[PDB]
């Protein structure tokens, strides 16, 4: 008997482990709604997803819905201030974002739990009466231009758009979703378009209530959340819009049997193989695409990848189904390519078809379905609790595809075995349907076409009928086998009882020469899961460039050889991370703590007795070179950060030094290095989860024992445990290092104001100041001044030292950028004077909320501890300490700080700037006032610069 | 074993 609600769903199916509460419903205007009650939650969240996206852009205005998406954040009739929304979130511990896919536009935020309504009210207005202010439109068009600019030289985006340009040009699929200055301003002006109209018109046409899903998560009751959503959302007009469909596959007859040869930006070798398939979405309960994805994409013994890897043709493979839109989908198999592989594409593909053929011969396999189903059931039951923001965003999307009651389970639980569908999809994976793309630098200058939006150089060709024929007569090949029963599937899920001496924080339960063990039994999440983290120290992992190279290579070769065996563990929710650090090695094992000791033992055993394959060494090494080389293609702002890291750390080997040194790495040299590296270690570890003190000690000891037994590993001296220091900058000094990015026609800049070592007080000064300037910086440098898409500020922490930093990627030159940040900084101090006492306390409260946000899942908690451990601060209770301290602070305290350490004529200003110039810039010489700046000392040489300066102490361990 | 524009 409520007119506003069309219906309430029945029980929404949750995992029995899920303590949160749920209600599905549909509003009278047709909006689908999921409500989530979590009385424990620190942040609340909501999301709205409109079932419209760039596929419904007017053909004459590419990127209009992406543009529209940017614009809704910039003011509504009810809250006209350009950044009310942004600011409200900022000063209530929230944040927000949005994205536009071809069929969706998805808007979400989080906020402190007790300001849901405030946030949500402002949020709702996006869908009721956006202003699309005229001067906002003029400015924001640059943000989008910048967004696209950043993607132009990116290889993923180029391939993404190239696929679209090589299908039916008539099809909506072939549209350019991002837009830029040209398509959103320049061209529309020439063509007499009033864009504020087109934005108003499009919003009015498509932002209909019938195409909308809303998820809201908060502490309130389901009844309270119900009234709330009804109140704010039933006034969204139902313009009854038919939901767009795309029955016609964008790849028609003439688009099949085609071969594309593509020149990349980075030096990569890839083979993309694509088949068009119908929309499988409706079969979600049986899911034939997943079954075939699992199989064709398998990596274990007998798998397709396995044979291609053995022939030295490929290193990695992806396969399975790929979204298109309502009405069409793709089935893909993409591999990377060794130098041999490039010359055997025809053979690669024949093996692809031989494997597929094997799947035909053997037919559909219920036990494989059974396994997939059980894994998913286990995954679902024991799923980690999500951060609310991502959770709401995601459910909002799927509300458009699944009955209310199933929204939680529909992407997990499989129900129906369908050999018919498996058969039917399989029948499409045939040589007469194939599209083939080869990406390689060897097509330089051998190409005759250009994709218009990105400038992608490529050539197109009919695959010869004779070749199709060869692929069509693909024999069974004896090296291909279905995978066998997965022995890694966990079966024991008991939660060990909480020991009498479990502690709130990790305890140091072992402190010896060889190893230092931190342990905590999970007292929070109760899932049959564990995290085992190991930091291995050796001075030989980074003693020089050559040694870095070897530490890396060793670890890549190990992973590569372990791959077949570990893949099974991964499907079973048991995975591992293994990489070289500037201190030695890092190992993390994560997942169900049933079969974990097994995988761990296999790993240590392998590293300690490693036997290197000659051919695998050559391939991996070659890849690593290209990898180091390809750095030159990273974004200008990534470059900026890279250089700052190199400038400020005591020891740091450059990519140039690494690639230069990489020629000296021979098979002999590596074999000698491993036992050398392994012969003396210290291990510091975090064991955290569903395990007991006994189990932990045994796990740690088993690791140690395996190393002794096989590598004769003995301890390291306490004095050898060398942590690197941060370079210490001189009062009133200012240095600039400048370099050029040769791929990107944007510039990047990082500005670092070093303050002092970390410590309760210095941390909180920096953190509070960052909180206050956080939103205004974004708002000034981007929204108002439109300096770029990437605009960032906040604390920088490294080697126990800290400071404030700004990162901007922009079309304007770095000296210009410097100027405007400096201007901004004056604004901020002026603003901190003008701001009320409350405004100030609000900011304290926001920081507090952020810092005190409880981890929602095991990994998140481990991460916090691991931060304390690797930084050797071991300040496990730091959050209450630092928040306790924060509340003490006043306007005076922060003004003092800014005056002392940050202001342009600060007594203790310590400033480094990294300038990364655009491809085309050559030299490096109404809006608020920018102060006159000192003569910068231009850093000529990094070694010299470092030798000429003090180094900071290392932080005293808590 | 298995795109979109951010704000």
């Amino acid at each position: 008997n409520n007119p506003a609600i069309k219906r309430i769903g029945n029980h929404i199916t949750k995992s029995p482990e899920d303590k949160r509460e749920y209600r599905g419903l549909e509003l009278a205007n047709g909006i689908k709604v999921l409500l989530i009650s979590d009385p424990t939650t620190d942040k609340s969240s909501a999301a709205l997803d409109v079932h419209i996206g760039s596929l419904s852009d007017p053909p004459n205005i590419a990127g209009l819905s992406h543009f529209l998406q940017h614009m809704l954040f910039l003011g509504t009739k009810k809250y006209p201030k350009e950044n009310e929304y942004s600011q409200f979130l900022s000063e209530h511990a929230g944040s927000s974002n949005a994205f536009t896919s071809g069929e969706h536009t998805n808007y979400y935020f989080d906020v402190s739990h007790e300001h849901l309504e405030g946030a949500l009210d402002r949020f709702a207005q996006f869908f009721l009466s956006p202003l699309f202010d005229e001067s906002a439109k003029d400015r924001e068009v640059n943000a989008v231009d910048s967004e696209h600019e950043k993607n132009v030289m990116n290889d993923a985006w180029r391939l993404f758009q190239l696929e679209k340009a090589t299908g039916n040009p008539k099809h909506p699929f072939s549209k350019f979703g991002t837009g830029n200055k040209y398509t959103l301003e320049t061209r529309p002006n020439q063509e007499g378009i009033d864009v504020r109209q087109e934005l108003l018109k499009f919003h009015s046409a498509y932002y209909s209530s019938n195409l909308m899903a809303v998820v809201v998560l908060g502490r309130e009751s389901l009844d309270d959340l119900t009234n709330l959503v009804v109140k704010l959302f039933s006034e969204v007009e139902n313009k009854n819009v038919p939901l767009p469909e795309f029955p016609e596959h964008p790849f028609q007859e003439e688009h099949l049997k085609q071969l594309y040869k593509i020149v990349p930006i980075k030096d990569i070798r890839n083979l993309y193989v694509t088949f068009p398939i119908p929309d499988l979405q409706k079969y979600y309960k049986s899911n034939p695409g997943h079954y075939l994805g699992h199989l064709i994409g398998h990596e274990g013994p007998g798998s397709l990848l396995s044979e291609l890897k053995s022939k030295g043709w490929v290193n990695t493979l992806v396969g399975g189904q790929k979204e298109g839109a309502r009405g069409f989908m793709f089935f893909i198999i993409n591999v990377d390519l060794t130098e041999e592989g490039l010359l055997h594409v025809e053979d690669i593909i024949l093996h692809m078809f031989q494997y597929i053929q094997k799947l035909r011969a053997e037919g559909p396999q219920e036990w494989v379905f059974q396994e997939l189903k059980d894994l998913n059931a286990v995954a679902f039951r024991f799923k980690d609790k999500e951060r609310p923001r991502g959770y709401t965003s995601k459910i909002a999307g799927i509300l458009h595809y699944y009955p209310l009651e199933e929204v939680l389970t529909a992407e997990y639980l499989l129900e129906e075995f369908r050999p018919d569908l498996i058969e039917m999809v399989l029948d499409k994976l045939r040589p007469e349907n194939v599209r083939v793309a080869i990406v390689s630098k060897s097509f330089e200058g051998k190409t005759d076409r250009t994709e218009e939006w990105y400038g992608t150089q490529y050539k197109q060709e009919a695959i010869p009928d004779e070749v199709i024929k060869k692929w069509q007569n693909a024999d069974l090949n004896g090296k291909f086998k279905l995978p066998t029963k997965n022995e890694f599937i966990p079966t024991n899920f008991e939660i060990l009882p909480l020991e009498k001496e479990a502690t709130p924080y990790p305890a140091l339960i072992k402190d010896t020469a060889m190893s230092k063990l931190w342990f905590k039994q999970d007292d929070k999440f109760f899932l049959p899961k564990a995290n085992l983290n190991f930091e291995f120290f050796s001075p030989f992992a980074y003693v020089d460039p050559l040694h870095s190279n070897m530490a890396y290579l060793y670890l890549e070769l190990l992973k590569d050889s372990l791959n077949e065996y570990a893949y099974a563990a991964e499907l079973a929710g048991l995975s591992y991370d293994l990489q070289n650090t500037i201190y030695g090695m890092y190992l993390s094992v994560k997942g169900y703590n049933d079969k974990q000791p097994i995988l761990l033992k296999k790993i240590i055993e392998k590293m300690a007795t490693f036997e290197i394959d000659e051919k695998r060494f050559e391939i991996i090494k070659e890849a690593y070179m290209r990898s180091l080389n390809n750095f030159r293609a990273e974004q200008p702002h990534q470059h900026a950060m890279y250089y700052l890291r190199l400038l400020m750390t005591e020891v740091a080997w450059t990519k140039d030094e690494l690639k230069e040194a990489l020629d000296d790495v021979t098979l002999p040299r590596l074999k000698a290095f491993i036992p050398q590296l392994l012969s003396r270690l210290h291990i510091e570890a975090l064991l955290h989860g569903n395990i007991t003190k006994q189990a932990a000690l045994g796990i740690m000891q088993m690791v140690e024992d395996t190393l002794i037994e096989h590598a004769h590993t003995k301890p390291l001296l306490p004095s050898q445990l060398v942590r690197y220091r941060e370079v210490q900058l001189p009062d009133r000094g200012w240095f600039v290092y400048q370099q050029r990015n040769e791929v990107h026609n944007n510039s990047g800049i990082e500005i670092y104001y070093q303050t002092d070592m970390q410590s309760t007080s210095e941390n909180m000064f920096l953190e509070l100041f960052a909180q206050i300037i956080s939103e205004p910086a974004f708002n000034t440098l981007r929204t108002k001044e439109q300096l770029g898409y990437i605009v960032f500020s906040g604390p920088r922490r490294a080697n126990g030292i800290q400071g404030l930093r700004f990162i901007i990627q922009s079309e304007k030159p770095p000296h210009y950028l410097e100027s405007r940040v400096e201007a901004f900084l004056i604004t901020m101090e002026k603003s901190i004077e003008d701001m009320t006492e409350e405004a100030f306390q609000k900011h304290i409260q926001a920081l507090a909320i952020r810092r005190l946000d409880k981890p929602k899942k095991l990994s998140a908690e481990s991460a916090k501890y691991w931060g304390e451990i690797i930084s050797q601060q071991y300040n496990f209770d730091r959050d209450n300490t630092e928040v306790a301290y924060l509340k003490t602070l006043t306007k005076e305290d922060i003004i003092k700080f800014y005056k002392e350490m940050l202001a342009v004529d600060a007594p203790r200003r310590h400033k480094v700037s990294v300038h990364v110039l655009a491809r085309e810039m050559d030299s490096n010489p109404n809006l608020s006032q920018a102060p006159a700046l000192p003569q910068p000392e231009v850093i000529q040489n990094m070694t010299e610069f470092k030798r000429g300066l003090p180094l900071f102490p290392l932080v005293k361990p808590h | 074993k298995c795109l979109a524009n951010f704000l």
